[PDB]
């Protein structure tokens, strides 16, 4: 048999799709963040098949398992991702970074295929920046979780949301609900003191994301605006509000507030010490003021400021 | 005033540039995935789609559609992980191939490639895993023939083994082609004569392949008398391990970051 | 009991952020037109940006009478040697290596050069993108064929486009493509005279070749009002080119 | 006007060259790290052609500039770089991670092309790391700039 090529008469460019490509980016944002590519068995043990599952659904095992701890299919990434961290920190890695793209498996009641859902999970802990020399040491953190998460996010082109949730095998303190256009699509979190104690491990953040969800959202091409040509103006504010009132409560007043010039808001210091009623915290609000079509009067600003300042001092946030 | 501390500056901060960089980390590609993607790049530029289905699959897609009729011995409740009678975890990707060939409603040209995972009821162990890679090709059109496959087979020797690779068709059977033969690429370490890795052999099998057999195309809509096609698969888990010298599959499936983070760097063919 | 009480944090405060940076837009352009060319089976060649009069005139039917190659329109270093206008020569010098042996099919990217004056829609030094694909039996179709792809990769798939004839002097006949209208694609069937002079055999083998400018299609794909942006490298502006695009909705 | 599409009889998987693939790697990894791609102008004054040239060696001056800023091919990609840096620093953008990949020009004399050379460059001030309610500045000093050289090697496995 001689040798040969098939020549197509049919003629198409070979490319990947949008999805696949977005993917391979993707992969190369996680991994150009310091996060290495896991590849986990699907198979759990029956009693791990439903960790961190989000909806009660049915879990699909098998009726000859090779092994008690390959019998059913995950109903999540991070049972696996646990495991594979636990085992690096009992080999002295202390410092593990894994992101994983991969399906997750709902009972689709009995005699159907299953529903296969992509999705993208990674798990973090130990230092995130080290040179001792220089005394750098960035221990991870939910916040470095976040913004990996994050990072994800500005990637794709997306916006996610985060709103505190209750996970079981996560710190109830530190456990975000991820959205995307109002819905859940994942979480964010620290792992519960007692499953990180059980696997020996430190502080350890996993995320979880159904990738499924992220990719159906249509983005387009990129928008483009204009560099404003003129500058905007900064007020900073200092808000005494119960411990407890996420800093998203405070900004989406100001947003509802700030009519046509209120550009963003960042958070720039939150103190919760003696020098403040017990129970209270203080917030300050780096507020970012911005007209495109025209330059900012103080006064023009003073308005706006001043209407924005009397919502807060009614939903309870004092100056 | 200003030359007085440019000077003093000058003076002053003379550093070691030698001392530790601060390190920005990259993480790895999965080496798994890196052979993946190449066979893909390969498959793109020729022309074809990198298509993906269902791991979990109906008996009908993994077997009947490709040729096992309900009687034969790989059908196998013991050999694959079935879950009921007639759903079972996928032993190959050939299932999404013939049910893309299915949805082409018997008009060609089909070109695709199907990466992915697949499961064997199997314990592990250096060797075997029960989860596995692989990456199958389906190319069904008018004039498909045989050597159309070696050229192909050839490019993907190739790919993954250099340009200096030439390719080894042996006979073979496989229920859903035929002729079949299972491919050996010459060996890249010794040129000839022989060594550790080809096992004094020269050749190293990598791929399985074949023409489809009519029953295959004509269960997916397609007429056998107008169509021909050929089909390949290959495991990149047994690719990257005798690529890298990996000596036991399951250091795939781990994730020891000291393995991973091995895996980071481009490659290029050297000299 | 406490501990999860006092270790409770506000999730909502900003995330540690490890920063992206963008590709240009201008490469952003080039890659995508490049992985449509890839999955068809063309090479991308680069070659030299500085070029022979031989070259970047002569090879390309452009003698020396020629308006084009005038002193006060081109960057001429010698009176031989000059910054290239095009990326052709890397196509004429491509084709002359073959020796009379297709298929050519290459696209060269590159930065070309204009003697003329900066303003919002004129840069002394712009990227084009060429394509050639020499073979036997090349017809203006196949040329009209691929041509629409490339618009349906840059503009997407429902974009209209109008196909204009024209002329330039190493193509006959030639052809413009406005989309929906504004040109932004020049080709047309390669000069024989640009085949025999490199070699081809022009009673065997036909040609297609085109132009376009990321320069351009970027400012129209995106708006963006001014060239000289992409030369400027404020970062207000690269940092709005981080992020993945689809088709869209 | 029929629309087809050419139809080769001999076949090949288009591919990226090896060069051409590190190069796009490379480029991810640098946006990785938070550089942003720059594009500058090959021309300079005559005057700034020969900075940080390593390299003593003739420059390549055009015949007829356009404008005393472009009259003369560069021989590194940092002072158009530096010039970008000043630009949006004086624009009140601090912090400005740029990388280019691109050419520099030597001469060869005497009407002979000049060697063109690739160059990977890059500049970088301001803060690197910032998280302010968590009190997380980090600045970049010149061992930021080592890790980003140490990351380009790193990825194509190189030993600097
Ligand atoms: O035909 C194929 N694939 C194919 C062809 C030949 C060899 C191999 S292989 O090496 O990967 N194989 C995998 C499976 N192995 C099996 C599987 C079942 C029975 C016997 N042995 C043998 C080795 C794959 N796919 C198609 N999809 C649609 C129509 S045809
Ligand atoms: O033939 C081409 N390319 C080509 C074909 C038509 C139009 C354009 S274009 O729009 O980019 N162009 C650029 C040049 N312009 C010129 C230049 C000189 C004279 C007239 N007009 C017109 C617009 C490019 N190049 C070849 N290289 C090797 C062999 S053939
Ligand atoms: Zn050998």
């Amino acid at each position: 048999i001689p040798s040969s090529l098939p020549v197509f008469g049919e003629v198409t460019s070979g490319e990947l799709t949008d999805r696949q490509h977005k993917t391979r980016t993707l992969k190369e944002t996680l991994e150009g963040a310091g996060l290495n590519q896991a590849i986990t068995y699907s198979l759990v043990s029956k009693d791990h098949a439903k960790d961190f599952a989000l909806q009660e659904r049915p879990t699909i095992s098998l009726l000859m398992p090779m092994s008690e701890a390959h019998a059913t299919l995950r109903q999540s990434l991070l049972p696996h991702l646990i495991e594979a961290t636990a085992y690096n920190v009992a080999r002295k890695n202390k410092d593990v970074r894994l992101y994983e793209i991969g399906r997750v498996f709902f009972g689709n009641g009995e005699g159907e295929l299953p529903d296969e859902v992509e999705y993208l999970s990674g798990i973090l802990t130990g230092e995130y920046v080290v040179n001792a020399w220089q005394g750098k040491k960035e221990e991870i953190d939910f916040f470095i979780a976040k913004g990996v998460v994050d990072r994800v996010a500005e990637k794709l082109n997306l916006e996610f949301s985060y709103k505190a949730g209750k996970i079981e095998g996560l710190h109830p303190g530190r456990t975000a609900i991820v959205s995307l256009g109002g819905a859940g699509i994942g979480f964010i979190g620290e792992l519960h003191p007692q499953v990180a104690a059980d696997n020996d491990l430190k502080r350890t953040y996993v995320f979880e994301l159904n990738y499924d969800a992220m990719m159906q959202v249509a983005v387009g091409y990129i928008n483009y605006e204009q560099i404003p040509k003129f500058p905007g103006v900064t007020r900073d504010i200092a808000l005494e509000v119960n411990h407890d009132v996420p800093s998203s409560e405070l900004k989406q007043i100001i947003h509802n507030n700030g009519e046509d010039i209120l550009q963003s808001t960042l958070v720039f210091d939150v103190y919760e010490g003696e020098h403040l009623e017990k129970g209270k915290k203080s917030v300050a609000i780096r507020l970012n003021y911005l007209d495109t079509e025209d330059t900012l009067t103080d006064e023009r600003v003073s308005k706006i400021h001043d209407k924005i300042l009397e919502a807060l001092q009614a939903q309870g946030a004092t100056i | 005033e200003l030359m007085e501390k440019l000077n003093q500056q000058l003076a002053e901060e003379t550093i070691d540039v030698t001392l530790p960089s601060r390190q920005i980390s990259i993480g790895s590609k999965h080496p798994l995935t890196r052979t993946v993607e190449e066979i893909e790049d390969l498959f793109l530029g020729l022309g074809y789609e990198i298509v993906d289905g269902y791991e979990v699959e109906q008996d009908y897609y993994n077997f009947e559609a490709l040729n096992l009729p309900k009687s034969h011995p790989a059908r196998d409740m013991q050999d694959s992980f079935y879950i009921t009678d007639e759903i079972l975890m996928r032993t190959h990707t050939s299932p999404v191939q013939a049910r893309t060939m299915e949805k082409r409603n018997g008009q060609g040209p089909v070109k695709i490639i199907c990466p992915g995972k697949v499961y064997r009821r199997d314990s592990d162990d250096a060797t075997h895993s029960h989860q596995f890679t692989q990456i199958e090709g389906l190319v069904v059109d008018k004039n498909i023939k045989m050597s159309d496959l070696k050229g192909t087979l050839e490019l993907v020797a190739k790919k993954l083994f250099g340009a200096d690779r030439e390719i080894r068709l042996r006979p073979s059977y496989f229920p859903f082609t035929e002729p079949s033969v299972e491919v050996d690429v010459s060996c890249f370490k010794c040129k000839g004569k022989g060594c550790n890795v080809c096992k004094h052999t020269g050749w190293i099998e990598i791929l399985g392949a074949g023409m489809v057999h009519p029953n295959v195309l004509e269960m997916a809509g397609f007429d056998s008398n107008e169509y021909s096609g050929f089909a390949f698969g290959m495991g990149p888990d047994r690719i990257a391990m005798l690529k890298y010298g990996i000596e036991d599959i399951r250091y795939f499936y781990t994730n020891d970051v000291r393995f991973l983070e091995q895996f980071k760097a481009v490659e290029d063919r050297g000299e």
